[PDB]
């Protein structure tokens, strides 16, 4: 057998920021759901378009794993058909989504006394993001008629901002890790199957 | 339109920066308070400096947006709150002069010393010796000379400074488009917004006046009961048909009348209710008091404490090589962190104080979801009103029976109820008119109404007219009596106590009638009532977003304050006082003077 690698997505030391999430494609391997239940808490485990109960009979062509780190309050915004900051400027899911969203706490590893300022999120954008689209541009935002001309100031702002987690914040502001599994069945031989 | 988006973006950036900056400053402050060290004080200083500078810069830059152009009913309030930082709208020289004089007044009040005529070696300070001698003494002469020395030392050094502080404060207020400084203080209570709940500053005086007209009939009766009793200790001095001496009220300024209790207690046969012996026998712990308080708070449906509350907050004295200033406080450091600091001891007073602080924490948790600039109370007195009503509900005898400290077969006696009501009256009704009169005097002096050369005479004329306190010695115009109080010398407002006293009894009556209770109002509990918790939480979560009139209508159902609940609360005491005072007279005359022959 050739087991699908559900280790780099669930045991990785470092996770990327929201505005540049990590995408991994997997095919032609053996998928097992027992490895998925590797962590006891599973604060959020929500599945759309598939049976949450054990269903390995269905075989798909491609499986996509999208990983990032968000706050506790924004976990409810990773859903099909939601409005907000993260769901409108950072990461958007379509209405025909068929997959599963998993979110679990990571305070013990992503919190420092001084503050972890590596994680970032985008705050200003001209137009809402299309589904499954990422933006990594860092031009200076311009909300005014006067041209900004490449310098911050009045009515000129820098898009990206930092979280800065600490290990005494509340449960709602603690760092959480989110992984989304998407299943795609294109016109191709079936590759991903069960044991 | 085009400006709404700009205002929204500016507010978003301001909130994003302000949350982190305020959390850093508050964390540094708590770190200093937990352990006193020069390093902690320094770190607190640089923590506060950056916050002040950023706030000043944001307030300066926020004025570029016109108020009338925008309309959102939520952005306008935030921008108005941010722009109202005109304390810097003065020329720098006047700013330095005002800061220097404020520092000088505060320091000279802190370092005040009074020495004895017989021997200049002792020179008693305020905290070590003056308070205790003013609280638990009996000799007339010692109180008289201590009072006179304190008043002289304070006034002769504080009058000229206050005379110039007033002018600079008036200039500062006028630089911010205000009539005077009294308007600046009264601008906290102004509520503008949806139609029907509009509140103007100028009404705040008139309403207060009306309230006083319903407190006088009860207060006078109390003034009788003390007076006769005060003639037992001091036979020759106090006259039946006159007022009361200033230094015989049991306190340095006569603000509270609690210390008169051992001399004016009605019944000496049985003591009050103290369950400290039950706690000692039952082997209670500091954590148990807070657990019981949390259980009481949960019993009405309010959310329980966070799992960081027990781990982070300190609830017991360290008892080792650590230095902590002892004062019960509730800290809302931001970013969903809440703490209480308290030198907990096994005694009923600490139990009630824990209830008060937990009420503060519950309110802070309740209004957390609002934006940063509106993350405060509706007015000044709401926090303390909530704390007081929680303490009053927690201190009842039936609650103590339910806990188990008191025996099940209890025979409550009416005399104990009368004693408790007398203590509560001495705590509240004794201090209400003093607050009213001091606030009125300050309001009149700021409005350029009372002349510069008739300050003390008018002060004592009002003191003899309203409260009924007569000076034992005559004071020349060089003295400055009002400067002897902490709030006057340190530039704090004073009407918040009056407003909180009015509000707390309305809240108590509303929660009691929502809790399906009948009978006397001083035996009521809000416990085991989800309706009362829902009614309270419907208001506790509004915060500063809307006018306080809407919140008050949500709680009690009235647009304005009322004083009838206090009278309903104290009705049995009023009846007993009228019953006892048939022989004596009611009221005082302004003709008496003790030093006059
Ligand atoms: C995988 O997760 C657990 C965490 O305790 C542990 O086996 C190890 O630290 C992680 N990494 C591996 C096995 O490479
Ligand atoms: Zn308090």
């Amino acid at each position: 057998t050739n087991l699908c690698p559900f280790d780099e997505v669930f045991n990785a030391t470092r996770f990327a920021s929201v505005y540049a999430w990590n995408r991994k494609r997997i095919s032609n391997c053996v998928a097992d759901y027992s490895v998925l239940y590797n962590f006891a808490p599973f604060f959020a485990f929500k599945c759309y378009g598939v049976s949450p109960t054990k269903l390995n009979d269905l075989c798909f062509t491609n499986v996509y794993a999208d990983s990032f780190v968000i706050r506790g309050n924004e976990v409810s915004q990773i859903a099909p058909g939601q409005t907000g900051n993260i769901a409108d400027y950072n990461y958007k899911l379509p209405d025909d989504f068929t997959g599963c969203v998993i979110a679990w706490n990571s305070n013990k590893l992503d919190s420092k006394v001084g503050g972890n300022y590596n994680y970032l999120y985008r705050l200003f954008r001209k137009s809402n993001l299309k589904p499954f689209e990422r933006d990594i541009s860092t031009e200076i935002y311009q909300a005014g008629n006067k041209p900004c001309n490449g310098v911050a100031g009045f009515n000129c702002y820098f898009p990206l901002r930092s979280y800065g987690f600490r290990p005494t914040y509340g449960v709602g502001h603690q760092p959480y890790r989110v992984v989304v599994l998407s299943f795609e069945l294109l016109h191709a031989p079936a590759t991903v199957c069960g044991p | 339109s085009l400006i709404e988006e700009k205002a929204e973006s500016f507010l978003n950036k301001f909130n994003q920066e302000a949350e982190d900056l305020s959390y850093q400053s508050s964390l540094a402050s708590w770190n200093y308070n937990t352990n006193i060290t020069e390093e902690n004080a320094q770190k607190m200083n640089e923590a506060a400096a950056k916050w002040s500078a950023f706030y000043e810069e944001q307030s300066k830059i926020a004025q570029n947006f016109s108020l009338q152009e925008i309309q959102n009913a939520t952005i306008k309030r935030q921008l108005k709150a941010l722009q109202q930082s005109g304390s810097s709208a003065l020329s720098p020289d006047k700013n330095k002069q005002l800061n220097t004089i404020l520092n000088t007044m505060s320091t000279i009040y802190s370092t005040g010393k009074v020495c004895n005529s017989m021997n200049p070696q002792e020179c008693f300070l305020l905290e070590p010796g003056l308070d205790e001698i003013m609280a638990t003494s009996t000799d007339y002469n010692r109180r008289l000379w201590a009072w006179e020395g304190w008043r002289a030392e304070v006034g002769k050094q504080l009058r000229p400074l206050y005379e110039e502080y007033v002018v600079l404060k008036n200039e500062m207020a006028r630089a911010n488009n205000y009539e005077d400084y009294g308007d600046y203080w009264r601008g906290d209570y102004e509520a503008e917004g949806v139609e029907g709940y509009n509140y103007n500053r100028n009404q705040l005086i008139e309403d207060v006046e009306n309230t006083f007209k319903e407190i006088k009939p009860l207060y006078e009766q109390l003034h009788a009961y003390v007076r006769t009793k005060l003639m037992e200790v001091y036979p020759s001095y106090i006259s039946p048909t006159g007022c009361l001496p200033a230094h015989l009220l049991g306190d340095m300024w006569g603000r509270f009348w609690t210390n008169l209790y051992p001399l004016t207690t009605p019944f000496l046969q049985k003591p009050n209710i103290d369950v400290t012996d039950a706690m000692v026998n039952q082997s209670w712990d500091a954590e148990r008091i807070f657990k019981e308080a949390e259980k009481f708070f949960v019993s009405v449906g309010l959310p329980q404490m966070t799992p960081g509350f027990w781990t982070n907050s300190m609830l017991t004295e360290p008892g080792d090589d650590r230095k902590v200033v002892c004062h019960p406080t509730a800290w809302d450091l931001g970013h969903g962190d809440f703490r209480i600091k308290m030198c907990t001891k096994v005694t009923m007073d600490n139990f009630l104080t824990a209830h008060h602080e937990m009420g503060h924490i519950q309110y802070d948790m309740a209004y957390a979801k609002q934006p940063f600039l509106l993350r405060n109370g509706a007015n000044e007195g709401f926090h303390e009103a909530v704390g007081e009503i929680m303490s009053l509900s927690a201190a009842t005898p039936k609650h103590l029976k339910s806990i188990g400290l008191l025996p099940s077969n209890f025979q409550e006696d009416n005399e104990t109820e009368i004693n408790f009501l007398l203590k509560q009256a001495l705590t509240i009704v004794g201090t209400l008119p003093f607050t009213y009169m001091l606030e009125k005097w300050r309001w009149m002096v700021f409005q350029d109404k009372i002349p510069r050369e008739q300050w003390t005479k008018k002060w004592w004329e009002m003191k003899r007219e309203i409260v009924g306190v007569v000076e034992p010695l005559p004071h020349d115009e060089t003295y400055c009596d009002p400067a002897s109080l902490f709030h006057v010398s340190n530039d704090y407002s004073f009407i918040r106590y009056y407003t909180r006293t009015i509000y707390q009894f309305q809240f108590q009556e509303a929660l009691c009638q929502a809790a399906k209770h009948d009978g006397p109002l001083h035996k009521c509990d809000i416990s085991n009532s989800t309706e009362a918790g829902q009614k309270l939480l419907n208001m506790l979560s509004l915060g500063n977003s809307g006018p306080w009139t809407l919140a008050l209508e949500n709680v009690v159902g009235s647009r304005n304050m009322d004083v009838k609940p206090l009278l309903n609360y104290f009705q049995p005491l009023f009846v007993w006082l009228k019953e006892q005072n048939r022989n004596s007279t009611v009221g005082w005359s302004t003709d008496w003077s003790p030093y006059a022959d």
